[PDB]
RNA sequence: UCGGAAUGUCGCGCAUU
RNA sequence: ACGAGAACAUGCGCGACAUUCCGAA
């Protein structure tokens, strides 16, 4: 904790506030601090041969935030990840806690650079798919289907993405690929 | 003794009411009602009884202060409005959404280009149920101060709540349901609002 | 002893802070109370005195539907963060905790049964400025939005007459807001006072250890005695003074340091009716009398 | 989901062989003329113009059933014209509602299959 | 303080077309749905529109600064008719124009005749090698339709009362012959402004001598 | 700013067609009568303006004309973006000519295809946005030839096939706002 | 009857934060 | 005598520009 996070953490936007013990503080840019905490997860799994996992609860708050409340939800974050078998990321609001490998493959692997490669090659889009998937309507299903017509992307990734909203617990996954992407494309 | 009177109505937002916090209005935590923040119509129809008097000493008696040597306790103690459970249903019913998505262009002078801005608004047949209590501390003073919270609420019917109003997005109107002195035994079937 | 309990259920977000304006509480001490309702008795032109001496209030408490929540005891237990991160316990196991047979999984179950409010943030600005050439400037205040079956219960311990002068305190602080903005929106609430046969019957117990209620400060002759074996937490209590007759401007009330609910005394003692007003026109009253509940460790 | 079961069946790229937007276009023209119709009132019980509207619907779906084969096949597998029946028998805005969402998926599953 | 309250009907010209998404009529089949007030269902013309429209008339009629890039440079009567930004030089906007709102009379005589408030008016792009012809539908207020229209005028100076309604007389009057929002140069959006009363609602401030066309 | 507005009266030598979805041609959903679109004049006389000049090899995004004809009808190039100088209004049915058409047994469209019958005007409506003082009078002579182009060429339908002609005379020239001349 | 069924652009920015 | 008290998440901004319901029969 005390002197591999240099190292682990290298080539990042990240600031290690404190390492100190079994714990972990971490402040960067919210893509460089969900990367690094992935890599973490994977280089704590090589440090510790698994037998032993650590739960995370990651945050994502503007500057001049208070750094009080900051804290405050982000270790709530990290209490509901604690809550089960421990082995868990909180990742921005309470609902997207996801596992270790759920939240490194299933959505940024699986989803986001796909997702993303597919809006390259081609951010409205976006969003007005995340309003057809957030809502539960069958309809809304009817219609992710439509635009997925419409989108002139590879119909492959659109049937992929059907069956991803079609999915429980896969449909939470897309979502939260969606909101990593649509972060990443702002300005 | 000491009295409170309440005064307890609706706000009916006669155009889209945008109170910030894309560009989402602020909400209910729990429910996520469309909710108009006490803070909100506290400070403007201050900012509106201010421009219409002249801080003066009947908006820090209104409204409060802190100034040194002139700490006036808030007789305006003015809640949050809730989305009322009437409009509530009244939205159930059409499978009305309570806020709507309006998009804006802004044309620049140069280039011509416009920044497309989708701005939330709560749709307009929304009804806020609304509930001030007035602190009687001078009984002398009461009947001026209601006179100058009548003034604000004419204005503010004329003008706008929290949001670019001046581009439409704001307008309200008031109905007051009852004044009644919930604290103590000054009379206000006189007083009223409107 | 009249000991009525009254249920607070808040119409409008509540804002509490312990250090902050941004900071946002779900319940206070019975200080906190005790000062709201000190103020309520000035501004009815009722009887200090009366108040002060005769009432022994509790810090206000969360309560659900079909549960009214205590602060944990600060008992040894002979797994442990669980009960560590554990806050409130259900009045009807409340003495079950006491006795034993409470596991990890299940305080970590109470914990989260606990379906008390949901905290948040409201982002304001202040326009006073941009009038006078100048600038906006945002500042953000915390809120607790209570559930529709959940609010603040506290039991109050008095004569008939106190208890009577605390039904028409609170009728009047229904409308009088209680929180750190009850003048922009917040702290609107109202309040039911009854007597309650559950808490009447737990407090009728009298166990070998005493378990505060209440933010306490003993008496320094009481505390000489009471301070044996005692494990407790000892919160910092800071405020500024709210009265337009203490002073020509807002100053801190003196720093005080008191018991939190939960702490577990041997001996009990009797609290006081603290002064933390230095310098000021008129004495700031900090309350720190005792409510106790006895049980069986 | 029925609507996406039907589309799947009636894969061959050829849909309900041959139908394509360019056919559906005229009947569902209509469709969505009278689901503006129905959007604009406010009443539980459909207004007697949607129903005599429905019904001149059901005449032009029978017509380009006469059209083009493969509408009328289309017509027939997703029992269309039987919807605008049920409807009608049950003279209420959200089951009517509920065909035009019905409709929609069906056009939106055949777009999404093509 | 005073406010003088314009209260009138705005009539649409040739059809009136304000773009915005949301539950499009005739579903799949229009590009470009007119704003509807979602609790009507209702074309409105939203005071955003009035407002944008009439200050860039104005800024015309005016004088353009040379190489302008916000807003705020504008012609100190602009500044202070729609209001100001300019970092610590702020002036509150006098004009409040709000949504015009969809008229009773204009509904009542549109539910009369069958009427459906709005039009899907078919065009189509043709290329300038290929000739290839490209359809498109937009929707279209019917010219027939009315909208209730009401803007707040704030008295802040009263020696500046004139020239402000002077300037707005004169953004009426471009904004009458210009067209509102949509492909008007097209011919989408030619209206008209009538006028039913200029009072000062709150205030004692002489509105008699005040009109704005 | 100034704006010339000038209201004219077209004069239709043979029957006309820009019917929306032959298909009927399009008709005001107010007034119920046949109406000439906007979009259709100024689309035909920027073609007509277009194809006239000189052009280049391939105008792929139709926004690639002479300068002339892009300044009087507008661009949409990217950062070069100038308003059209020339708005053009959707010219509805004469109030003469309908009155003329209940005088006789004649309606105001036939079937031949629903074309508007010839002899019918339609009150057009145009507004020219002054911009440049030294350029408006070069800008007016292009439209005139636009007109005159105009009136030889068609107005939508089936043109080549012998409808939908159309002559053009304009009432007044005037001013409608602004310290322009109208007469010169 | 056959085709084209919209396309090109911005897609929030700027004060306080 | 309620970490209190005073404070509008507000100010400016057009869903807008280019577009033949047409190619022929
Ligand atoms: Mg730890």
């Amino acid at each position: 904790f005390k002197f591999e996070l240099s190292n682990i953490l290298k080539g990042a936007r990240i600031s290690v506030i404190y390492s100190g013990g079994d714990d972990l503080f971490l402040i960067g840019a919210w893509d460089d601090v969900i990367s690094k905490a992935l890599v973490l997860r994977k280089a704590f799994t090589r440090f510790s041969a698994g037998k032993l996992t650590f739960s995370a609860g990651i945050g994502m708050y503007p500057v001049k935030y208070p750094i009080s409340k900051m804290a405050s939800e982000t270790g709530v974050l990290e209490d509901l990840a604690k809550r089960g078998e421990k082995n868990q990321v909180a990742l921005w609001n309470d609902s997207k806690v996801f596992g270790w490998s759920q939240l490194e493959e299933q959505i940024l692997k699986e989803k986001m650079i796909p997702l993303q490669e597919a809006l390259t090659n081609s951010k409205s889009f976006l969003y007005k798919m995340l309003e057809l998937l957030r809502n539960e309507d069958q309809i809304n299903i009817a219609r992710l289907a439509y635009l997925l017509a419409r989108s002139s992307l590879s119909e492959e990734l659109t049937q992929s993405i059907f069956a991803w909203s079609q999915n429980k617990q896969q449909k939470v996954e897309l979502i939260t690929a969606i909101e990593y992407l649509v972060y990443q494309i702002r300005e | 003794m000491y009295s409170k009177i309440r005064i307890v109505g609706k706000i009916d937002v006669l155009t889209g009411l945008h109170i910030g916090g894309a560009s989402p209005v602020v909400r209910d935590p729990y429910s996520r009602l469309p909710i108009i923040p006490g803070s909100s119509i506290k400070g403007k129809m201050r900012s509106l009884l201010a421009k219409h008097i002249g801080d003066a000493p009947e908006i820090l008696r209104l409204f409060g202060s802190s100034q040194k040597g002139a700490i006036q306790s808030s007789r305006l103690q003015i809640s949050d409005a809730f989305f009322s459970k009437a409009s509530q249903e009244e939205f159930d019913k059409k499978d009305l959404a309570y806020t709507e998505t309006k998009f804006e262009n802004t044309i620049s002078r140069l280039t011509a280009v416009a920044n497309p801005r989708q701005i939330e608004r709560v749709t307009r047949g929304a009804s806020f149920d609304f509930h001030i209590i007035y602190n009687v501390e001078n009984i002398n003073e009461v009947m001026a101060d209601f006179e100058n919270i009548k003034t604000a609420i004419h204005l503010l019917e004329n003008d706008y709540l929290g949001g670019g109003g001046t581009r439409g997005n704001g307008r309200i109107r008031f109905v007051i349901d009852s004044i009644d002195t919930v604290v103590g035994d000054f009379d206000s079937s006189n007083l009223s609002i409107k | 002893l009249v000991v009525k309990l009254v249920k607070l259920t808040f119409k409008s977000p509540v804002h509490f802070g312990m250090k902050r304006l941004s900071d946002s509480n779900h319940t206070i001490a019975a200080d906190t109370l005790f000062s709201a309702l000190i103020i309520e008795a000035l501004q009815q032109q009722l009887e200090l005195s009366h108040l002060l001496n005769n009432l022994v209030i509790t810090d206000l408490f969360p309560y659900n539907k079909t549960s009214y929540f205590l602060p944990k005891p600060l008992i040894r237990i002979e797994g442990y963060k669980a009960f560590k991160k554990l806050t409130y316990i259900p009045v009807e196991n409340y003495s079950e905790y006491l006795r034993g047979e409470i596991d990890s999984l299940e305080a970590s179950k109470i914990a989260e049964s606990l379906n008390l409010g949901k905290a948040s943030l409201s982002t304001k600005v202040s326009l006073q400025a941009v009038d006078h050439n100048g600038e906006s400037e945002p500042y953000s205040v915390g809120n607790f939005t209570f559930y529709p079956e959940s609010g603040l219960y506290f039991l109050a311990k008095g004569n008939a007459d106190t208890i009577g002068q605390l039904e028409i305190l609170m009728h009047a602080l229904q409308y009088s807001g209680i929180g750190g903005k009850r003048s922009a929106g917040y702290g609107q609430f109202r309040c039911t006072i009854e007597d309650s046969g559950k808490f009447d019957s737990l407090l009728s117990q009298t166990g070998n250890i005493a378990i505060l209620l209440s933010s306490a400060m003993a008496s320094d002759e009481e505390l000489v005695d009471c301070l044996e074996d005692a494990r407790y937490l000892l919160k910092k209590r800071t405020g500024f003074v709210q009265s337009k007759t203490y002073a020509d401007q807002l100053v801190k009330k003196k720093d005080f340091y008191a018991f939190s609910a939960g702490s577990t005394f041997y001996q009990k003692f009797n609290g006081k009716i603290f002064d933390v007003s230095d310098n000021g026109r008129h004495s700031v009253y900090r309350y720190a009398k005792a409510f106790w509940l006895e049980g069986k460790i | 989901n029925f609507a996406r079961k039907v589309v799947e069946e009636n894969k061959r790229i050829v849909l309900f062989n041959g139908l394509t937007t360019s056919k559906l276009r005229n009947l569902l023209e209509l469709i969505n003329h009278v689901y503006t119709k129905v959007y604009n009132s406010d009443d539980t019980t459909l207004s007697e113009d949607v129903r005599d509207e429905l019904e001149y619907l059901k005449v032009k779906f029978a017509y380009e059933s006469g059209r083009e084969p493969a509408v009328r096949t289309f017509i027939e597998k997703t029992y269309v014209d039987k919807l605008v029946d049920v409807v009608l028998k049950k003279n209420t805005k959200k089951i009517f509602l509920d065909y035009c969402k019905y409709f929609e998926a069906l056009v939106a599953y055949a777009k999404f299959y093509r």
